């Protein structure tokens, strides 16, 4: 599963 | 003389070491110190405010 | 959503460029280097110095930007009442052009970043040779030597004392002569630093290595960071370096969404982790699609933009040189133990 | 009861990391040297400098800090039938920019700090180029010429006679320019206090060692105290330590009392010994902790804040170094016997 960040 | 001292105090209060060249320099007979007196003038108070 | 507005699709090549540069991605290294920056930063509790140690590229400016623009909003509810005081001052230090460091620059420099609140606020700094003209900026005389500038700077970071005083690019603090001694210079850092009690944060590449546990002193005086890059030789980086690219991706305004995940290898080629340097890519790379109107990014466009055979040979091997000096072993442990008595 | 106020619960975060900030132990070593160092100042006996060494941490400002504060308080009372006298003055060096350590700047810093307080008069020092300002602070012109600096400052301290001239931070007294020895930059604080009658209490770390015994002129006025920190070698000093582990945990403001005494080693390694290190590391995780409002002071709390193992050994290797020059064993003195002749 891949993962999606967010904005720093 | 007055006018001398007041040029000192001015000077000082702004910031600049007020030396015999820069009081002339902003006074219109800059010839005066001369006088016996004058020099004598700013030399005290010169001392009195610690040059 | 996950990505770029829809919107963005009708707008010039400008306003996506600048949405994708103005964009900062939070990979889960920076997430915990921001936070204990953040948490030594609200109590250093005797802490002289933060050096931030990193492999050219991997985020450390951006990090101090964001630093700074926190220090910015957890002050500004406490600056509507209170004055003469800033949140945040940073700096960035002079290569010399002479064979030695001039730090009468660093020192009027300094003291020109930290003085321009506003025209109304004065305070006499008891140098002779330092004033403000007309205009509003501050000015220093040609022969205001390094002691008066030195009190000068003392005086107005005690005036004003910022919650972190930031030197970037700290490295250029070693360009002395033979004689000189690194442990001198900062020594002289140091000596500032406690005087005006403010902490200093230095951030810099590998060479500000040579400034790391050179006396007892400027020792305990410190909490080193680390930005780490990623790296190919665990699973959790690459998984991270792989997400990094899928969000990086939904986030690149094109109206098709290259894949990015499968070409990773190569990615790690030529940016060895960092994060900076992926971004500086995939702009480019951006920017080369929408000047010349292609709709989605292909290999070929990622490897007229990428950087050179030597250059991420030298990048590397820095790196390698820099990573084998900042590893914590349980056999140091131990030897600490034994030298003390402990064990 | 022995611990903190159970008031300070609803209490604001700020206030509970004030209250440990300022909280002090008077552990038995900090309470020997307090001792020492007040009944060497109480009278010189013709001393010319007393050298307070010590590692980083261990306490030296703090003291320099409650001393300066004892001496005010005794001298407070009689200062009103003989004024003119400054009861004690404490400075700083800075550490140099230059190769040389400036001469002229110390003496210029330690007459401001001498005069500048209240206006109760003037001494006039009779040398031109010195005064104060509107604002109150002495000002000095760059044109003085250091001999008459030395002579202003002369007069200075024969009016004030202040008890003890305070320099911490000595240790940068010894960045002189090469094939100057580390003599001539004693005997010129030695010729001052020889002509000003005010003894000069040199603290530092053990970088100041080098300054120990250079002629037997200046071995003769001076008095060797030192700051030690707790061996784990004897069980009494590891007993005083976990003392003042437990006096630290019962004064820390928590709701849930934080079992700090069984680590009592992982304390050990990451402090030295030094209670300065302690002092910080405590006040770092009670930051922490509340800020996430931690009913306890848990392991991990205590180990992201802890300092590295590097830093650790750089410092103990300067401490052994130290601990190694500062001893003096039985065999020492028959040796002098045996030279002078007493055998
Ligand atoms: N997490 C991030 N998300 C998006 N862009 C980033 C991120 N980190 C860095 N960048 C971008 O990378 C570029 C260069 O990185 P940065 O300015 O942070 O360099 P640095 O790590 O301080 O390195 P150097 O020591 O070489 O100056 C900038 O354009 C910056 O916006
Ligand atoms: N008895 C004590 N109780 C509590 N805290 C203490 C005590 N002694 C020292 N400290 C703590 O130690 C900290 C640092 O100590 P101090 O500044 O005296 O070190 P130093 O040995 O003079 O350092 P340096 O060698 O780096 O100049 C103080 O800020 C204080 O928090
Ligand atoms: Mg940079
Ligand atoms: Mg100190």
């Amino acid at each position: 599963t891949l993962v999606v960040y967010e904005e720093f | 003389c007055s006018e001398v001292r007041e040029i000192v105090l001015s000077l000082n209060a702004q910031g600049v070491y007020p030396t015999e060249g820069r009081v002339c320099e902003l006074m219109p007979n800059p010839g005066c110190f001369r006088y016996k007196q004058v020099r004598a003038a700013f030399n005290d108070a010169r001392r009195e405010f610690g040059l | 959503s996950t990505g770029f507005p829809l919107e963005l699709l009708t707008r010039p090549a400008t306003e996506r460029l600048a949405y994708f540069e103005n964009y900062t991605v939070a990979h889960p290294r920076l997430k915990e280097v921001y936070e204990i920056l953040m948490r030594t930063i609200a109590e250093p509790a005797g802490a002289s110095f933060i050096f931030v140690y990193g492999a050219s590229g991997v985020g450390k400016t951006t990090l101090r930007l964001r630093v700074e623009q926190k220090l910015t909003e957890l002050a500004l509810p406490k600056l509507e009442s209170d004055r003469a005081r800033v949140p945040v001052v940073g700096i960035e230090a002079i290569a010399p052009e002479s064979r030695y460091f001039n730090w009468k620059e660093y020192y009027t420099r300094a003291l020109i970043t930290l003085e321009e609140p506003l025209i109304d606020h004065k305070f006499d700094y008891g140098v002779r040779g330092i004033s403000r003209d007309n205009f509003g900026k501050i000015n220093v005389e040609s022969k205001v030597v390094a002691p008066a500038l030195r009190r000068a700077l003392e005086n107005a970071l005690i005036h004003r004392h910022p919650d972190v005083f930031f030197v970037d690019e700290a490295q250029h603090f070693g360009k002395v002569a033979s004689g000189y001694k690194l442990q001198d210079q900062l020594d002289c850092l140091k000596s500032l630093a406690n005087m005006t009690g403010i902490l200093h944060c230095l951030l810099g590449t590998y060479e500000l290595l040579t400034f790391r546990n050179l006396s007892g002193q400027l020792s305990r005086r410190s909490v080193d960071i680390h930005f780490r890059r990623y790296c190919a030789d665990s699973p959790e980086d690459v998984q991270a370096f792989k997400s990094v690219l899928l969000t990086f991706q939904q986030h690149l305004p094109l109206a098709e969404t290259p894949n990015l995940v499968d070409h990773w290898e190569y990615f790690y080629e030529r940016t060895l982790g960092c994060i900076g340097t992926l971004k500086d890519w995939l702009k480019r790379v951006l920017s080369d699609a929408l000047d010349r109107e292609a709709t989605t990014i292909t290999l070929k466009d990622l490897q007229k933009r990428a950087l050179s055979v030597a250059q991420c040979q030298k990048m590397f091997k820095e790196i390698q040189e820099g990573e084998r000096q900042l590893s914590e072993t349980e056999a140091d442990v131990q030897n600490l133990r034994s030298a003390l008595g402990l064990g």
